[PDB]
């Protein structure tokens, strides 16, 4: 529980209903319950897990950035309320990251043998350590290196086992490049990774169906957008 | 904030 | 508690922070705590109470409508999941309405002596009974009449004590007209109320400052929009 | 849904 008494199929069905209703907290709770049934997740189910928690922590991060900005302005010679409330949101955010990292560690990653499932989960692990790094203040260094390590393992597998146009490989590369730029203070590594990823994908588009082409080029455009921003 | 990958 | 240990001023300060961060569930919890301190609410504080819960129940109603539509399509010769989840959202929604109605009854309305505070709270009471009516299936008739009664008392006071351009009076009239159209199956009453409200406000604009004019005409435009929709 | 008064 609290999802322990519901059928796995019903949890998945309700996660999809929650997505339609834009009820992402519910969606995440349903997907947590589905994961905790102990069976591996399908491709579509992995996407549902990603969508649910990404939206939840997305709201929390946006709120945290608002409050952090206000707190920063408050400094530079009122009361403790701004800091308290930022800490409240921060704690809640960390709790969600810890929850997702918990699911990945118990036991999604260890049972994921196929390249695309394994890369998917390791990319997710990198992301949630990155979100923890965004608010960390030297616990921070170990957090950053945990993000790096997860991204790196995912990169190694994806380069060996997936085509350069694979959307999971592309999405991993885009986020690892964002990690380099935003977290690791390595803009040159960020730019290099983004460019090589984009160029290697470009060269492989000719192999793709119209639908696969659409999928890949969409993410390539986001890579390009970041490069334009960075240079 | 550099945009990360949506979804 | 759980807001019992926090200063009234800190709760108000954090409600405003939560609004900036678009954290409306938090905002509502903070405002509930502030109300439960037992002191009357200022004009600005009443607005915060309205904003917080309106956004919370707004999300719930939107979700309920999505799920209800799906459930309706499912009928007309699967499983119980759609109905279950719609019921879950419905129960949560009713809980929020009951919470707000509880604050109004214990003891906001009874201590509100000034016309604009009293009308504000009675308008709110009408709204939350209306939200209960939207999902009610004959409990429904008493719910509808509770909405009507609250709106009616607010109308009586507002007509006697407030100018026809007062935004609170205008907003009450607009929502009571929506109640007539959407809930009470009385479109002609809805149209009549909207038109008389609009015309009587028009005739009083000449008395207003530029800023008051702006406030009033904004709501008059929403009245007009509804009339255009209805006719 | 006829729009009600926002805020």
């Amino acid at each position: 529980g609290a999802m322990g008494s519901m059928e796995r199929a019903s949890l998945i069905q309700k996660a999809k209903l929650a997505e339609q209703a834009e009820r992402y907290e519910d969606m995440a709770a349903f997907m947590k319950g589905a994961v905790e049934k102990g069976e591996e997740l399908s491709c579509e189910e992995r996407n549902l897990l990603s969508v649910a928690y990404k939206n939840v922590v997305g709201g929390q991060r946006a709120a945290w950035r608002v409050l952090s900005s206000i707190e920063q302005k408050s400094n530079e010679g009122k009361g403790p309320e701004v800091r308290e409330y930022r800490e409240k949101v921060e704690t809640e955010l960390q709790g969600v990251c810890d929850t997702v990292l918990g699911l990945l560690d118990s036991h999604l990653i260890k049972e994921a043998g196929d390249a695309e499932s394994r890369v998917f989960y390791l990319k997710m692990k990198g992301d949630y350590y990155r979100y923890l790094a965004e608010v960390a203040t030297d616990d921070k260094k170990r957090i950053i290196d945990s993000a790096r390590s997860a991204y790196q393992e995912a990169m190694d597998i994806s380069k060996k086992e997936m085509p350069p146009t694979n959307p999971i490989r592309l999405g991993l590369a885009l986020n690892f490049s964002v990690f380099h730029y935003e977290i690791a203070n390595s803009p040159e590594e960020a730019i290099s990774l983004a460019k090589t990823t984009f160029d290697e994908a470009m060269a492989d588009l000719h192999t793709l169906s119209e639908d696969s082409y659409k999928d890949s080029t969409l993410i390539m455009q986001l890579l390009r957008d970041n490069l334009t921003l960075w240079t | 904030r550099t945009p990360s990958l949506p979804t």
